[PDB]
RNA sequence: CCGAGCGCGGGAACAACCGAGACCGCCAGCUAAGGCCCCCAAGUCUGGGCUAAGUGGUAAAGGAUGUGGCGCCGCGAAGACAGCCAGGCUGGUCGAGUGGCGCCGCGCCGAAAAUGA
RNA sequence: GGGGAGGUUUGGCACCUCGAUGUCGGCUCGUCGCAUCCUGGGGCUGAAGAAGGUCCCAAGGGUUGGGCUGUUCGCCCAUUAA
RNA sequence: CGGAAGGGAUAACCGCUGAAAGCAUCUAAGCGGGAAGCCCGCCCCAAGAUGAGGCCUCCCACGGCGUCAAGCCGGUAAGGAC
């Protein structure tokens, strides 16, 4: 009967964003948010490590994006559609730009989002350091 | 090229003259050399852009010098008969058909001469600069076309 | 950025050099600053006048150890005025010179649940030819399959008024800095007695 | 073929398109179509090109010095095309390519709809 | 003569609904589209100016009251920035 | 009393400098102007922003079972409710 992890210590990780291309970087801090890198891995379960990115407001992004790209964003209401275009995003609280296309590479579920939770972005460095913070790339 | 002061960097290069000092952002691809008296810029390939690129930079920098040499300034015509333009100080105003006489503060780097008020001279060590402030003041009044009033260059009259 | 709180306390009319004037009068008793909020202690800045004179035994709470912490006789009400630091230990209407223009903040009167013709001024059905129940209605507040649901925001009737009013830009009119006074352009909201808050505009 | 295979895989979802005809069981293996950056299993695989439109992410007659690839015709180191000096093609000066047609690849415009994309 | 877009007209088809999906007009409440009536910005004009014309951009807000007809629509009266 | 002002970024459009393509060109590198519209600004809601924020202040150990561990029962504090 297949192998099933106990309890363990989270491993986190650091991030630096400078040069990166914006997806790229999002689908490796993706595959770690699931302990999926590990090889006793486990879907039900959310063992991933605690990546936390600094220097976001430096991603690199191909093509035209930062004035193509639109961010929609739907409140409530008549009219509610609310398009943001790149560039405003950065400019503005920027870190949303990765948390905004994390997220998006994350699964569905409540596991999803608890998921989500481990992941930690900053524009910076300066992270609140803390232990943990193996760098890497 | 030459009496100059040219100093290269890595997207960029730096240009004194006596008139001033001139960073003239230019291409990183690029190569600026610094031959003799004079200076070079050669190019990586020959794609289509680095072509396109190319001259650009070879005029950029030419500018740059000939900006810190004899330096730079514009002619503008005040024709039609109340238009004209008193210099006051820096800035300068110009009564021309409106009811408000423009005061026209002067961008730093940008100095202008009112030989008569009839004449308007733009000079200062930035090409670009120059060209803008003077269609900017040309912009205060446009060369109306059923009769001659208002700033013009120094050519011709839309008739 | 001046700003005092008050009370609606009542309104009459004025004469000016030769026209009278609706005026409303605020009394904007000495508002004793009470705390002050730094750019580096709370990130804002602004300031927290008291207001009404309280009973030292009502004040039984840890608030003691608030007026106490700024040896302030304890107020009844304290709001921040924000982004405006002043000086000495009280503010008062010398903060504002007749002709001056205000924004006073008030809380509307409180109408409970109100009729849609009440909350929104609409129409309404036909006193007389056609149905007799919908007098008062709303009428439609929908399409059919699509969308197949209501707006959201859509003007429905239900409890209306008794909510944070600012009345922009009145002017003030002589300011009886013996009695506490302030004159106004009569127009702010809530009752007499009520709490209201001050400000200067924005006209330029 | 569905009907009667609304059983299984793919195609986002979807009787009949692609794959394949489900006797039962397995915490074994090879494959099929389709796929191998994350959600999502498996190449951020290797090599050669093309495209800068988010084209791809799916609209026409027609239009355009987009871009790259090929073919032919015209003037040119006996000095051409481009401007600049003189005269009404001529001259010089400059000094190496220039003008037009045609065919292929990818692209551009033509391109306005009603709840939020 | 040619190519299209739209899905507001008149239709064609007969796919859900005949153990029921109430029809035109009005009222009330709207909200969307833009292919813009006004207001804002502009290009050309056979644009002197003023007024206009045609095209471009722009939904933010606005878009009157009556006569006649069940009318929608339309005509008409008096206005309007429309 | 309000529609603003104002700042910012843009639309059509107007341009500065400039190649590719000795000239020419607003553009391909780069830059300035430019809308009642976009983002701000004003007004209101708002930390169930479960990503539950911040400030100021007030109250404060264990009295008995569970062997580390989460708790359980009680009279209380500030304070709160009736
Ligand atoms: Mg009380
Ligand atoms: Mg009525
Ligand atoms: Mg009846
Ligand atoms: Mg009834
Ligand atoms: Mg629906
Ligand atoms: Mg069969
Ligand atoms: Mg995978
Ligand atoms: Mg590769
Ligand atoms: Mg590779
Ligand atoms: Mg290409
Ligand atoms: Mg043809
Ligand atoms: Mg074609
Ligand atoms: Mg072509
Ligand atoms: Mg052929
Ligand atoms: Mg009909
Ligand atoms: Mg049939
Ligand atoms: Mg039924
Ligand atoms: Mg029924
Ligand atoms: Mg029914
Ligand atoms: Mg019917
Ligand atoms: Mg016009
Ligand atoms: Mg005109
Ligand atoms: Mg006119
Ligand atoms: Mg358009
Ligand atoms: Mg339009
Ligand atoms: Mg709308
Ligand atoms: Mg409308
Ligand atoms: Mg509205
Ligand atoms: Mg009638
Ligand atoms: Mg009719
Ligand atoms: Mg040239
Ligand atoms: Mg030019
Ligand atoms: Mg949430
Ligand atoms: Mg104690
Ligand atoms: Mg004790
Ligand atoms: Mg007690
Ligand atoms: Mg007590
Ligand atoms: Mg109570």
């Amino acid at each position: 009967k297949t192998y099933v992890p106990k309890q363990v210590e989270p491993r986190w990780v650091l991030i630096d964003a400078e040069g990166k291309t914006l997806g790229r970087l999002a689908t490796k801090i993706a595959t770690l948010l699931r302990g999926k890198h590990r090889p006793d891995w486990t879907p039900n379960v959310a063992m991933g490590d605690f990546v936390v990115v600094v220097n976001a407001d430096k991603i690199r992004v191909t093509g035209k994006k930062l004035e193509q790209k639109i961010y929609t964003r739907y409140s409530g209401y008549p009219g509610g559609l609310k398009k943001i275009p790149l560039e405003k995003m950065l400019a503005t609280h920027p870190e949303r730009v990765l948390e905004h296309a994390v997220k998006g590479m994350l699964p569905k579920g409540p596991l999803g989002r608890r998921l989500f939770k481990r992941l930690k972005v900053y524009a910076g460095p300066d992270h609140p350091h803390q232990a943990q913070r193996p760098e890497k790339l | 090229p030459k009496g100059v002061s040219v100093e290269v960097a890595p997207g960029r290069v730096k240009v004194k003259g006596p008139k001033g000092e001139l960073e003239v952002p230019v291409s990183p691809e690029m190569r600026v050399v610094v031959e003799e008296g004079v200076v070079r810029v050669e190019r990586p390939s020959d794609e289509r852009r680095h072509k396109s690129l190319h001259g650009l930079t070879r005029t950029l920098i030419a500018n740059a010098v000939k900006g810190v040499s004899e330096g730079y300034s514009k002619e503008l015509l005040i024709k039609g008969i109340g238009y004209r333009a008193r210099l006051v100080g820096r800035a300068l105003e110009l009564t021309v058909g409106f009811s408000h006489p423009v005061v026209v503060e002067p961008p730093e780097g940008i100095t202008f001469e009112v030989p008569e008020p009839t004449r308007v001279r733009v000079s200062g060590i930035d090409k670009q600069k120059v060209g803008q402030v003077a269609a900017n003041i040309r912009a205060i009044r446009k060369p109306s076309a059923y009769h001659e009033k208002g700033i013009y260059y120094a050519g011709e009259p839309v008739r | 950025m001046k700003g005092i709180l008050g009370v609606k306390v009542g309104m009459t009319r004025i004469f000016r050099d030769d026209r009278a004037v609706p005026v409303t009068v605020i009394l904007a008793g000495p508002c004793p600053v009470v705390q002050r909020r730094t750019p580096e202690k709370d990130g804002y800045t602004a300031v927290q006048l008291g207001f009404l004179p309280q009973n030292p035994k009502r004040v039984n709470r840890p608030l003691k150890g608030h007026f106490a912490k700024a040896g302030v006789e304890p107020v009844r009400i304290l709001r921040e005025i924000r982004d405006f630091n002043p000086e000495g230990d009280t503010v008062t209407v010398e903060i504002f010179k007749p002709g001056e223009r205000v924004d006073v903040t008030g809380t509307s009167k409180g109408r409970g649940f109100a009729g849609v013709m009440k909350r929104w001024n609409f129409a309404g059905g036909p006193d007389s030819h056609g149905a007799h129940k919908i007098h008062r209605h709303p009428g439609s507040i929908g399409n059919r399959k699509t969308p197949g649901r209501v707006y959201k925001g859509k003007k429905m009737a239900g409890h209306y008024g008794a909510e944070r009013v600012t009345v922009m830009n009145l002017e003030v009119v002589d300011v009886i800095p013996e009695e506490n006074l302030l004159l106004v352009k009569g127009a702010v909201p809530g009752p007499n007695g009520g709490l209201v808050i001050v400000r200067e505009t924005k006209k330029a």
